[PDB]
RNA sequence: CGGCCCGAGGCGGCGGGGGCGACGGGCGGAACUUAAGCAUAUCAGUACGCCCCGGAGGAGAAACCAACCGGGAUUCCCCGUAGCGGCGAGCGACGCGGGAGGAGCCCGCCCCGAAGGCGCGCUGUGGGCGCCGCGAGGGGGCCCGAGGGCCCCGCCCGAGAGGGUGCAAGCCCCGUACGGCGGGCGAGUAGCGCUGCUUGAGCGUGCAGCGCGAAGGGAGGCGCGGCCCUUCCAAGGCUAAAUACGCCCCGGGACCGAUAGCGGACCAAGUAGCGCGAGCGAACGGUGAAAAGGACGCCCGGCCGCUCAAAAGACCUGAACCCGGCCGGCGCCGGCCCGCCGGCCCCGUCUCGAAACACGGACCGAGGAGCCACGCGCCGCGGCGAGCCCGAGGGCCCCGCGGCGGAGCGAGCGCGAGACGCCCCGGGCCCGCCGCGCCCCUGCGGGCGUGC
RNA sequence: GGCCCCGGGGGCGAAGGCGGCGCGCAGGCCCCGCCGGACCGGCCUCUGGUGCAGAUCUCGGCAGCAGUAGCGCUACUCCGCGCCCCGGAGGACUGAGGGGGAGACGGGUUCCGCGGCGCCUGCAUCUGGCCGCGGGUGACUCGGGCCUAAGCGGCGGGUGAAG
RNA sequence: GAACGCCCCGCCGGCGGAUGCCUCGGCCCGGGCGGCGACGAAGAGCGCGGCGGAGCGCGAGACGCGGUGCGGACCCGCCCGCCCCGAGAAGCACCGACCCUCGAACGCAGCGCGCCCGGCGCCGCCGCCUCGGCGCCC
C-alpha cells in the first residue's frame, strides 16, 4: 500500500505519465535486466538499453541474439541485428522486427568514459542503502 | 451546461415543432433535444450523510462483536476455521515487524487457508468500475486487533487482512458487506482491555441479554 | 430509495394518477395561501378559527429573560433530595434537622401546589408561591421560606 | 477545516513554548435573571482587582492575565473571587525540560447544588402567619393605592 | 530699491493612468413574476451600468447592551420571534447562552518654543514546504501467431498503490514501503421644522436637501411636560487573528463514457462557416503485436495469388429501415399439415358518443418527460424514557450548550390543576377567564361558596 | 459493499450480432450452431440521470414517387486523325446609348507561360476564371501626401452620482 | 401463361453506422497559491525553419544566443551533425541578454509629415532658475 500523497494512484493519470514522458524519463523506463554473469562483476541489476549492446530475447516469437542497432523511444522498442520481418524476394532487404527493451537480457554493455562512472555512482549509493539496512 | 447557446421559439405557422431553436433552425434547450439541459439536473445539495444515535451505534459493534464469538456464524459468513482451536481466538504475539514472521504464526495456529483463499482470489472486476481507480477485487479475511504491541509492519502487506487499535473498532471492518460474523484474531493485550474499554464510556451500560 | 416509490409503479400508464378530464397542470388554485375569505373560505373557517383580525396589545420588543418564569409542584419537591438520603428522613420526622430544599438552586421560581407530600416536615425555599401550596405545606409542618 | 485549526495552534504552542495559549481570564456571573447563580469565563481582570494583589496593568499582562480596564465592578463579592482566583495564579506560575499548560487556564466549575437542615421552630418566626396574603399585598401596592387617590378626589369635587 | 503676499513660464528627481466571467468596498437601479384581476405591497435594497482597492477586504477598542447576586472593542459559527403588512399575499431583526480567535493605542485642545526631518517652519517643526537518490524477490513442463493461460514445485514482503510489456504478472521493466539535504476632552456641528428615499423599527430604523441652530451632552424598542435613577462621552485617526473566493498548479471520486460528459477527447475549437455590425457558431474518436500498407505471373483496370493468426486492405465489431443475384412459395386468430372453412374496421387522444368526411402519425435506429432541497400533517419501524439529543467545536472512536417535552388559561395586571376509571365513551369534580352570597387578618388583600 | 471449500466463468474463445429448441400466465429467462476477438457474472445488502409507438418530438440514415418533372438573348455546317478546343473555307449575329475599346467602386491573384483532367465546368471536353509548378505591377512631370467645402475634433474651463 | 409485386425455404452480395468493448477528455469535491503595468502590461498586427501551410514557440541576435549546474547517445522524412575518461545528441532547472509596428501608448498623424540638430506628450508633489501685479509696505 501507497503511504505517499504526492503521488498519483489514477490510471488515466499514469498513462498520460507513459506516453507525453519527457526524453530523460523515456530512457529510463527502457531498462533491462543484467545477465548473472554480469551481476557478479558489477553488482548492479538492470541498465538502461543502449545502442551497442548484446542481448538475449525471450518469451517472444522472434527469440535470439544480437546487437542493438538502433532505439525507437517514440515507440519504447528496439531494433536488434537478425531479428527481421520475414521478407518475400529473396534479394529484398531486411525490415527488423522491433523487441520491447523488458523483453530481452542484457549479456555484453557498451562502455565509455560516462558508462563507467554512472555505474559507479550507482553501487554507492545503493551501499550507503546497504549499510543503513 | 445545455444553457450557453442562444435559442428561441419560432411559433406555430412554420409547419415545425415550438421548441426552442438556434439561429438556423437547430434544436436546443430541451431534454429531448441532441444538446440540450437535463430535465432535472443533479445538484450537490443532496442530503449525502444520514444520522444515527449515540446509543444505536453502540448497539451495532457490540451486537457485531457478539456474532463474532460463534464458530457457526463465522462458518456462515464465509471463513475457513476448520482447523482453529478456538473461534474467540486470542494469541500472545507482543511484536511483529517481519512479514515473514506474522505469516509463521497465522499458520501455527490454523489461520493459514482463509489468507490463501484471499490471495488467490485477486482479479479485474467487471464493468465500468475498471476506468474508474477499483480495477481489482480481493477477498476479505482475518482482523488483528492489536492494543500495546507493534503488529501493523509485519501483517499489513498480508492479502485480505486490516488492522484495529482495540480502543476505536470500526463497524465496517467487523461485519463486511453487512454480514455481521468476521473472524478476529486478539492479540492478548487487546483482548483483555475490552471491559475497560467498555467502562470507558461515560454513563452507557450494555443492552439486556434475552433468549 | 427510488426503486421502492409509488410513481415507479405508473410506468406505461400515460398520466401518473393525475386523470384524464382534469389532468395535471401548472396551478389550478393559485400559489400558497391566496384566496382564504373568498373561494377557500369553506376551508379556513372548518379548520383555521381566529386567523383573520387583530387581537390585544403589542409590545416593540419583548424582554425574553424578564417573562421568563420556571415552576415545579409540591409532588415533584422530593425527588430533588438525592435518594441515598430521603430514606433517612422520613425515618425521622424531625423539628429540629427539617430537610431545606432550595429549588431556585434547580432552577425554580414558583412553587404551585398539585399534588401531596409525604408526612414528614420540610422546608421549601422559593421566590414566589401559590395558595395551596402554602396550605398543602403548612399541613404536613412545614414552613415556606422567601430567598435573594 | 477542523485539521487546518489544529495545525496552527501547534505551531503558535512551539514559537511560544513554555507558554500556554490562552491568557488568565476571570470569574464573571452570567446576565440575566435566568443564568445568575452560575459563572463562566470573562474578558478581563479589572484595576481593582489587580490593586488587590500588588501589580499595575503593564506589569499583570507581562506575565500572561488579561487586563480589562472598561469593566466595573457591581459588589464587594465580585472582588473577593477574583482576587482570590489572582493570588492562586501567581503560585502556579514559574518565571524563567518545561511542562506547556493545555486548554483554559483554571476553568470554571458550576457546582451541583446541596440539601441542607435546620430547625421548624426557627424559620417560622421568618414568615407571618398568612404568607400567601403577605404577599399579594405587596404585589397590588401600587395599583391599590392609585384607585384609593381617585376616590379621595370623587368627595373634593363633589364638596 | 528691496521685503512679504498672490500668481506665471521653464528645468531636475520621483509618483499616477491601463488589464481580470471569483471573493471585497462605494454609487445609480429595473421589469418579468406573486397577490389566482390590479394601483400600496412582492420580486429585490436582485439583474445590469459606472467607479475603487487587496491578498484578503470591510469592520473595530462603546456618546454599547442591559435591568441581573449583570456583562464589556471588531469579525465568523451554532441556537430562536418581537414586529411590519390592501393586518391580504407575503416579509422579518436582536440581546442573553455555547464555541473559533483574541491586543491594544493615537492626534487636537493644554505646557515648553526651534531643542526639529533646518533653501522648510513661529499662520508652530520637535519634546511632554521544496530539492536529491538507492530500491528485494521464478523456475520446469504442455500449448499458442504471441504465455501475463494450464499443470507442478518455490522465493520476497516496512514493498500485494498502481502503470508498461505480443493474452489475467508481488518475483520481465518502471514504480511502491524503509531516508538524506536545504531548514482639559472636536460648531454651520448635534438637534429641531418641512419634504424625498430607506428599515422589522411601529406619532420615525438609517440617510439626505433646504430653513433654523445649542452647552455640558447622549441613551434606556409609544408621544408631550416635570422629578429621579442606571449607564456612556458624538461631531478627528490607526490596528494582527479567527472569515470569503475564480483563473492557475496538486490530489481524490458509489459521477459521464463519444447524439453522453464542457460549445470544444480528433497534430491546427471560440476553429471552419454565417451576419454592414452588436453578435452567432458546428461536424469529425478506434487497422494490426509489428506497416510487415499488398510478391511472382497472365491478359489489356481485371484475374491469380503474396504479407499476416486473420485482411483486419482503409480499415474493430458491423444491427435496422431499404435494395441486387440464385432457390422456394402466393395480413392476424382458431381447427386440421396446409389451402380450405369460420371469426376480425386504424391505433393514440379529447369526448354523452370515433372506423369516421375530428386531430397527430412514410419508414428505421439512438436520445426523450414526477428527480432533488426545504417546510407542514399523518402512519410504520429502531433506540432510550420524565426525560431526550453525532449543535458548533475540542481530543465509522471519545467529550460536547441551547432546544423540545415536563401546566394550563388570560387582551393584560396575572393567577394556577387530584376525585373517581384495564381500555374506549359519558358522567361528576378541580384550574383560568366573566359574573355574583357570606365571614376576616396584613385589606379594591385573604378565606368559604354559588351560576352559564 | 460481500460471498462464490485448495478459492467464481474466460484465446481449449468474454461481451455483442444472426438463426434455432426449451422453461414461465406474463414481464422475461436459459441452452445450442455460426459469427466475433477481450472481458463477464448468479445469490444477499446498498444506490439511481433505471424500461417508449406516438409529443406538426430532436439528431442521423433513408424508400416509393422515378429513369419521372425538368435542361430570354435568330445559327451553325464541311474538311483537317477532329471535341462545344485549334486551323482553313463558307453562312450568320451583336449593330458606335455595341455581346466594341477603357476607367471609378467592389473583388484579391481571378493576370502570364508551361503541364493536366481527380473536383468543378447541371450534356461532353483534349476547353477553362478549375488543379499542379514557375513567374509578373519600375514615375521630378499621372494620381495619393498639400488646400479648403458641407462637416468633425480640440480649447484655461463648465456641468453631471459617474461614464 | 410469363413478368411485375409480395412472403421467406434457404445460400450469398450491397447501402448505412446502431450495439458491445475501449479512452492522453469532461464534470464534482478538497488543498495550495494569490505572483501584471510608462523598467511599456493584457491584447492585436506583421515577420522568422535547409527543404515549411496550420497550431505551439520565438523577435532582424527571430522554429532561437550566452552562463552555471545536471544528464549521457541520439537527432520522427531526406540530409546534416555528434561519437573517444569528456571530446558531448535528446532532455531538465535556475540566471543574464536580444526584444520590429500598433495598443494606457508619449513630437503631430496612421503609414503620410514637422521643429530642432542631444532631442521634442499630459497631470501631480517637492526643490530650483527667470519673472508679473495702480495686493500690503518701504
Ligand atoms: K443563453
Ligand atoms: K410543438
Ligand atoms: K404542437
Ligand atoms: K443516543
Ligand atoms: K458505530
Ligand atoms: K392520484
Ligand atoms: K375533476
Ligand atoms: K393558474
Ligand atoms: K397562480
Ligand atoms: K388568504
Ligand atoms: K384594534
Ligand atoms: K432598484
Ligand atoms: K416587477
Ligand atoms: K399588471
Ligand atoms: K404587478
Ligand atoms: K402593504
Ligand atoms: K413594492
Ligand atoms: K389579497
Ligand atoms: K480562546
Ligand atoms: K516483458
Ligand atoms: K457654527
Ligand atoms: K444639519
Ligand atoms: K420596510
Ligand atoms: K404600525
Ligand atoms: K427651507
Ligand atoms: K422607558
Ligand atoms: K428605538
Ligand atoms: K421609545
Ligand atoms: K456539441
Ligand atoms: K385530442
Ligand atoms: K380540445
Ligand atoms: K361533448
Ligand atoms: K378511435
Ligand atoms: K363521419
Ligand atoms: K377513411
Ligand atoms: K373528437
Ligand atoms: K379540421
Ligand atoms: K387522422
Ligand atoms: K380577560
Ligand atoms: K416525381
Ligand atoms: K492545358
Ligand atoms: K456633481
Ligand atoms: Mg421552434
Ligand atoms: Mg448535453
Ligand atoms: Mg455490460
Ligand atoms: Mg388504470
Ligand atoms: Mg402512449
Ligand atoms: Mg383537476
Ligand atoms: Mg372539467
Ligand atoms: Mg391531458
Ligand atoms: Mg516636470
Ligand atoms: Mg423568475
Ligand atoms: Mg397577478
Ligand atoms: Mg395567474
Ligand atoms: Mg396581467
Ligand atoms: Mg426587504
Ligand atoms: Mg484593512
Ligand atoms: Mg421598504
Ligand atoms: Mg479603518
Ligand atoms: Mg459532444
Ligand atoms: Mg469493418
Ligand atoms: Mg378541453
Ligand atoms: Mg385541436
Ligand atoms: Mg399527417
Ligand atoms: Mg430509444
Ligand atoms: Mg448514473
Ligand atoms: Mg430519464
Ligand atoms: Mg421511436
Ligand atoms: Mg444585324
Ligand atoms: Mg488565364
Ligand atoms: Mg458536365
Ligand atoms: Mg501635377
Ligand atoms: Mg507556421
Ligand atoms: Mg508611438
Amino acid at each position: 500500500m501507497k503511504l505517499n500523497s504526492a503521488v498519483t494512484a489514477s490510471r488515466r493519470k499514469c498513462r498520460k505519465a507513459y506516453f507525453t514522458a519527457n526524453a530523460e524519463t523515456r530512457a529510463k523506463m527502457m531498462s533491462s535486466r543484467l545477465s548473472k554473469e554480469l551481476r557478479a562483476e558489477h553488482k548492479i541489476k538492470t541498465m538502461p538499453i543502449r545502442r551497442g549492446d548484446i542481448v538475449e530475447i525471450f518469451t517472444g516469437g522472434h527469440k535470439g541474439t544480437g546487437k542493438v542497432v538502433e532505439v525507437r523511444r517514440r515507440d519504447y522498442k528496439i531494433c536488434v541485428e537478425g531479428i527481421n520481418q520475414k521478407a518475400r524476394n529473396p534479394e529484398a532487404k531486411p525490415v527488423p522486427y522491433p523487441i520491447h527493451p523488458s523483453n530481452c537480457i542484457i549479456k555484453e554493455l557498451y562502455m565509455n568514459g560516462s558508462r563507467y562512472r554512472a555505474i559507479k555512482r550507482r553501487q554507492e549509493r545503493n551501499a550507503e542503502r546497504l549499510a543503513r539496512i | 451546461a445545455g444553457v450557453q447557446c442562444t435559442a428561441h421559439s419560432w411559433g406555430p405557422g412554420r409547419a415545425v415543432a415550438r421548441l426552442p431553436r438556434k439561429h438556423g433552425g437547430i434544436g436546443a434547450y430541451a431534454n429531448f433535444a441532441r444538446g440540450g439541459h437535463m430535465a432535472h439536473p443533479t445538484t450537490v445539495i443532496r442530503r449525502w450523510c444520514r444520522k444515527v444515535n449515540l446509543n444505536q451505534r453502540r448497539y451495532a459493534v457490540a451486537s457485531a462483536l457478539a456474532a463474532s464469538a460463534n464458530a457457526a456464524l463465522v462458518e456462515a459468513r464465509g471463513h475457513r476455521i476448520a482447523d482453529v482451536p478456538s473461534i474467540p481466538l486470542v494469541v500472545d504475539t507482543d511484536n511483529v515487524t517481519k512479514t515473514k514472521d506474522a505469516l509463521a504464526i497465522i499458520k501455527a495456529v490454523g489461520v493459514l487457508r482463509d489468507v490463501e483463499r484471499c490471495k488467490d482470489s485477486r482479479h479485474i472486476r467487471a464493468g465500468r468500475g475498471k476506468m474508474r481507480n477499483r480495477r481489482y477485487i480481493t477477498r476479505k479475511g482475518p482482523l488483528v486487533i492489536y492494543n500495546t504491541e507493534d503488529v501493523a509492519r509485519g501483517f499489513r502487506n498480508l492479502p485480505g487482512v486490516d488492522l484495529c487499535h482495540v480502543s476505536s473498532i470500526r463497524l465496517l471492518e467487523l461485519a463486511p458487506g453487512s454480514h455481521p460474523g468476521r473472524l478476529i484474531l486478539w492479540t492478548k493485550s487487546a483482548f483483555a482491555s475490552l471491559d475497560d474499554v467498555y467502562a470507558a464510556k461515560q454513563n452507557y451500560t450494555l443492552p439486556r441479554s434475552c433468549i | 430509495p427510488t426503486r421502492i416509490r409509488k410513481s415507479r409503479k405508473r410506468r406505461g400508464h400515460r398520466q401518473m394518477g393525475y386523470g384524464r378530464v382534469g389532468g395535471h397542470r401548472k396551478h389550478p388554485s393559485g400559489r400558497g395561501k391566496a384566496g382564504g375569505l373568498q373561494h377557500k373560505r369553506t376551508s379556513f373557517d372548518k379548520y383555521h378559527p381566529g386567523y383573520f383580525g387583530k387581537l390585544g396589545m403589542r409590545n416593540y420588543h419583548v424582554r425574553r429573560n424578564i417573562e421568563y418564569n420556571p415552576t415545579i409542584n409540591i409532588d415533584k419537591i422530593w425527588s430533588l433530595i438525592p435518594e441515598e438520603q430521603r430514606d433517612g428522613f422520613l425515618q425521622r420526622k424531625s423539628t429540629t434537622e427539617a430537610p431545606v430544599v432550595d429549588v431556585t438552586r434547580f432552577g425554580f421560581f414558583k412553587v404551585l401546589g398539585r399534588g401531596s407530600l409525604p408526612q414528614c416536615p420540610i422546608i421549601i425555599k422559593a421566590r414566589y408561591f401559590s395558595s395551596d401550596a402554602e396550605k398543602k405545606l403548612r399541613e404536613v409542618g412545614g414552613v415556606p421560606l422567601l430567598v435573594p | 477545516r477542523k485539521i487546518r485549526r489544529r495545525q496552527t495552534r501547534l505551531q503558535k504552542a512551539k514559537a511560544i513554548f513554555p507558554c500556554p495559549l490562552q491568557k488568565l481570564r476571570p470569574s464573571v456571573t452570567r446576565c440575566s435573571q435566568k443564568f445568575n447563580l452560575t459563572q463562566r469565563i470573562g474578558r478581563g481582570f479589572t484595576l481593582r482587582e489587580l490593586q488587590g494583589v500588588g501589580l499595575s496593568a503593564g506589569k499583570a499582562r507581562q506575565i500572561g492575565i488579561a487586563v480589562d480596564p472598561r469593566r466595573k465592578n457591581k459588589s464587594e463579592e465580585s472582588v473577593a473571587r477574583n482576587v482570590a482566583r489572582l493570588k492562586e495564579y501567581l503560585s502556579k506560575v514559574t518565571i524563567f525540560q518545561a511542562i506547556q499548560h493545555q486548554g483554559v487556564v483554571m476553568p470554571v466549575v458550576n457546582p451541583k447544588p446541596v440539601i441542607t437542615t435546620g430547625s421548624i421552630a426557627e424559620a417560622k418566626k421568618e414568615v407571618p402567619e398568612n404568607l400567601f396574603m403577605y404577599l399579594r399585598n405587596a404585589r397590588t401596592a401600587r395599583n391599590r393605592a392609585r384607585l384609593a387617590k381617585r376616590d379621595a378626589e370623587r368627595e373634593a369635587a363633589a364638596k
